[PDB]
């Protein structure tokens, strides 16, 4: 156990599995829905346009 | 919720002694000694506010409704 | 405002009093005026002003106007404890956005800032 | 990312050109919950 | 075009509370 | 001709029941209805 | 290609993605909530 070799492995293998973080935070500043919204209000004109 | 102006069991007036009890327990007195002080007898009366817990401390912390 | 006789002043509201205009103020108010050559306000332009008041009074506000005028107070409101909260959550948020993005700079700004806005008591 | 690509393929020939179509799911981002009003304001929840 | 009378400037009394 | 409270900074006014249900002031969505006018009596018991 | 709002997921009280984690005691008893109670539970309708 007191072999250098032996203490580092085991340190990098118990802080290896330590960091865990994969989704990443935002902010928000208006309704999600509003790019869902506009974006039916200009496919409704190019529609209308086409037709 | 707030001291009990009588004892259940007797209905002697209990409510006038929370802040005496408070005071002798600040000074270092023992619980038991500290009701001998204010002259609760009787165990019924020694029940009211030994067991009492004042829970109005808590409900004043959340802001007034009105102003 | 500007008094006849005396010259123009800019003055806040709370200046003014709810007690009621007495009869020799209103007769000096006219005595300023005639001194001046000006003349009262027509019984025409009295009845627009007292519908215009009564309008304002009974309207009703919109979202959007009741929006902006929360907005101005917002601006003029120096502190106020639950808006001190969520100034302090939206604060947090952000703080949270910056260290996921890595951003070491952004972080210790905020970090700055929430130090200088928090230690209640 | 357990099934992180969809795939939509056509053989067009209407010059043979095969084509490929195909969109790949990346990052997840969340944020703090937030209410939306009426009027089209938002605000922490 | 007749003058104001006292009675119409105090119909448009606009108080302090009403100004807040 | 009712008085209301905000749920937040405690504010009076009135509506008029055309208006938004909103605070004037700090914009809070929450109010609560004025204490009655009536008499109340209770029992001491 | 950007970020796409694929849907609201709900929030665990007291939990790391929860406002309530980082108010200490007093904004606590500002936002109206009990500082015994300790989460683990979701706010649905
Ligand atoms: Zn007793
Ligand atoms: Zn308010």
């Amino acid at each position: 156990f007191q072999s250098t070799t032996h203490q580092k492995l085991a340190k990098a293998l118990s802080a290896k599995q330590k960091k865990e973080s994969y989704a990443r935070s935002v902010v928000t500043k208006e309704d999600p829905e509003e790019r869902q919204r506009r974006l039916e209000s200009q496919e409704n004109e190019r529609y209308r346009l086409e037709r | 919720m707030i001291i009990p102006v009588r004892c259940f069991s007797c209905g002697k007036v209990v409510g006038d002694k929370w802040d005496a009890y408070l005071r002798l327990l600040e000074e270092g007195k023992q619980e038991g000694d500290a009701l001998d002080e204010l002259k609760l007898k009787r165990y019924c009366c020694r029940r009211m506010v030994l067991t009492h817990v004042d829970l109005i401390e808590k409900f004043l912390r959340y802001n007034p409704l009105e102003k | 405002v500007a008094f006849p006789n005396q010259k123009e002043m800019v003055r806040p509201l709370f200046v003014f009093s709810d007690s009621s205009i007495t009869h020799p103020e209103f007769d000096l108010f006219l005595r300023e005026l005639d001194a001046e050559g000006l003349s009262v306000m027509d019984l025409r332009d009295v009845d627009y002003k007292y519908h215009q008041l009564k309008e304002m009074s009974s309207r009703s506000l919109s979202n959007d106007e009741v929006n902006s005028i929360v907005k101005m107070k917002q601006s003029l409101s120096s502190n106020t404890g639950f808006n001190t909260v969520l100034k302090k959550a939206q604060l947090q948020e952000e703080l949270e956005e910056a260290r996921d993005a890595h951003d070491h700079e952004r972080v210790a700004r905020i970090e700055a800032e929430l130090k200088s806005i928090g230690a209640e008591s | 990312w357990e099934e992180p690509r969809l795939i939509l393929d056509q053989p067009a020939q209407h010059d043979n050109i095969n084509k490929r179509y195909e969109i790949r799911f990346g990052k997840i981002y969340l944020s703090r919950p937030t209410m939306t009003e009426a009027d089209g304001t938002t605000h922490a929840m | 075009s007749k003058p104001a009378t006292l009675s119409d400037i105090n119909k448009i009394i606009f108080g302090r509370t009403a100004m807040s | 001709g009712v008085k209301y409270t905000c749920g937040a900074c405690a504010h009076n006014f009135s509506l008029n029941k055309s208006d938004p249900v909103r605070c004037k002031e700090c914009g809070h969505r929450v109010i609560y209805k004025a204490r009655t006018k009536r008499m109340i009596q209770f029992d001491a018991r | 290609g950007n970020k796409v709002h694929i849907g609201k997921v709900p929030i665990m009280l007291r939990s790391k993605f929860c406002s309530l984690r980082t108010l200490d005691e007093v904004d606590l008893y500002k936002m109206k909530e009990c500082p015994y109670d300790m989460g683990g539970y979701f706010v649905i309708n």
